[PDB]
C-alpha cells in the first residue's frame, strides 16, 4: 500500500 | 549537538542543498539542528524535516524488509543452518531504525507539538508522530507492541479530530493523514474494513470539495486522492 | 577496528546480506574488517570489496558533482551572494569522499597489493589503486593535483603491463582496467586521443579472441566491450 | 563516460 508523500502543502 | 554552532538559516540552506544532492542523512542532521534552535518551523521547514527523515527511515525500512524475509526463509523446514549472522544483522538494522524513529519522536515531544497551535502545523506534527510510531510497530514483536500500536493510533486520532474540525476535506495534510491512518488500520491494526471505509469516505468528501479549488490546489489534492484510489484498488 | 571481534566468515556473510539490502556503507565496513584479518582475498571476496566501496564513493561522487555545479553557478556574473554555505557543504562532502578513497588506498597498501602474486589479484588491486587515485583527482585542485594524477597513472600502467603479459585480451579484469585507464586519459589527463586509441585497440584485440570463449565467458567479456564501444561513440 | 563495473570475473 501507498502512504503519503513527505511534503504536503 | 554537532549543529549547535551553525546558524539556523545556514542549517536550512544546507538541508536544501543536501536534498538536491540526495544526501538525506545529512539533510536530517541539518533539520534536527534547525529544530533544536527552539523556534517554530514554517510550512516549508516542516516539509524539509519530513522529507529528510522519511528518506532516511525509508532506506532502513526497505533493508529491514529484505533481511526479515531472508531470516524467515532460514526458519522454514529444510533450510540449512547458517548461524546467527542473519538475525544479528537484521537486529543491527532494526536498532538503527528504532533510533531514527526515537530521534524524530523526541523532536516532536521536545517541543514541536506543544508549541504548534495552528491546525496546519499541529496536524502535520501529530501525523508525523503517528507515522514514526507506525514504523516502530512494523518491527515490534515483544511486550511493547500493543503500546506502540496504541501510541500510533492515539496520535493519528488526535490529528484526525483537529483536521476534520479545522481543515477542508481537500487539504493535502488532511488527505495524507487519512491515507496514512488507513494504512495503519490495514497493515498494523488488522482492521482492513476500517482502512477501506476511511479511504473511501476521505476520497468521496474530497471529490465533492474539488470545485472550490484553484488549478494548483486541485493538482495537489488529486495527487493524494489517487493514492487513496490506488490503495482501494489493491484492497478490494 | 569495530569488526575486530567478528569472524572473517561472518563478515563475508554479512557483506553479502548488506549487498542484498543495498546497505553499501555497512557492506564496506564488513569487507574492511575482512581485509584486516590479514588473509588474502578470494576472487569473490575481492569483488565484494570493490562493489561495496564503489557504491559508497559513487554516492559521494554524485553528490559532489551536484554541489560543485551549484557552487560554480554561484560564481557567475549576476549571481546573488548567498554566503559560505555552498562551499562549506561541498567541502564537507569532498572531505568525506577523500576519506573513503584514503581508506581504500590504505587497505591496498596494507597489505593487499604486496601479498598479491597471481595476475588476476594483482591486476585487480592495482586497477583499484588507479581508480581511487582517479576519484581523488576528480576533486583535486591544489599543489597535490599533479602528484595524485601521476599516482593514478602509475598504478594503471603497472596493472596494464601485467595484464598484457599474463591475461588474455578478453579477460574482464583486463578489459575493465583498460576501460578505466581510457577514462582516466579522457577525463583526468587531458589526453582524449590516448583515451580513444586505448579503447579502440582494447576492443579490437578482444573481438579477435572471442572465438576462444565459452558462452558464459563470451557474455562477461562482451558486456565490458560494449562499454568501450559506448565511450568511443560518445568521444568520436 | 562509462567506467567498469565493480565486479569483474
Ligand atoms: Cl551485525
Ligand atoms: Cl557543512
Ligand atoms: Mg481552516
Ligand atoms: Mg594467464
Ligand atoms: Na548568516
Ligand atoms: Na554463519
Ligand atoms: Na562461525
Ligand atoms: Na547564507
Amino acid at each position: 500500500a501507498h502512504s503519503s508523500p513527505a511534503s504536503l502543502q | 549537538g554537532a549543529m549547535g554552532s551553525m546558524e539556523r538559516a545556514s542549517l536550512i540552506q544546507k538541508a536544501k542543498l543536501a536534498e538536491q544532492a540526495e544526501r538525506y542523512e545529512d539533510m536530517a542532521a541539518f533539520m534536527k539542528g534547525a529544530v533544536e534552535k527552539g523556534e517554530e518551523l514554517s510550512c516549508e521547514e516542516r516539509n524539509l524535516l519530513s522529507v529528510a527523515y522519511k528518506n532516511v527511515v525509508g532506506g532502513q525500512r526497505a533493508a529491514w524488509r529484505v533481511l526479515s524475509s531472508i531470516e524467515q526463509k532460514s526458519n522454514e523446514e529444510g533450510s540449512e543452518e547458517k548461524g546467527p549472522e542473519v538475525r544479528e544483522y537484521r537486529e543491527k538494522v532494526e536498532t538503527e531504525l528504532q533510533g531514527v524513529c526515537d530521534t524524530v519522536l523526541g523532536l516532536l515531544d521536545s517541543h514541536l507539538i506543544k508549541e504548534a497551535g495552528d491546525a496546519e502545523s499541529r496536524v502535520f506534527y501529530l501525523k508525523m508522530k503517528g507515522d514514526y510510531y507506525r514504523y516502530l510497530a512494523e518491527v515490534a514483536t515483544g511486550d511493547d507492541k500493543k503500546r506502540i500500536i496504541d501510541s500510533a493510533r492515539s496520535a493519528y486520532q488526535e490529528a484526525m479530530d483537529i483536521s476534520k474540525k479545522e481543515m477542508p476535506p481537500t487539504n493535502p495534510i488532511r488527505l495524507g493523514l487519512a491515507l496514512n491512518f488507513s494504512v495503519f488500520h490495514y497493515e498494523i491494526a488488522n482492521s482492513p474494513e476500517e482502512a477501506i471505509s476511511l479511504a473511501k469516505t476521505t476520497f468521496d468528501e474530497a471529490m465533492a470539495d474539488l470545485h472550490t479549488l484553484s488549478e494548483d490546489s486541485y493538482k495537489d489534492s488529486t495527487l493524494i486522492m489517487q493514492l487513496l484510489r490506488d490503495n482501494l484498488t489493491l484492497w478490494t
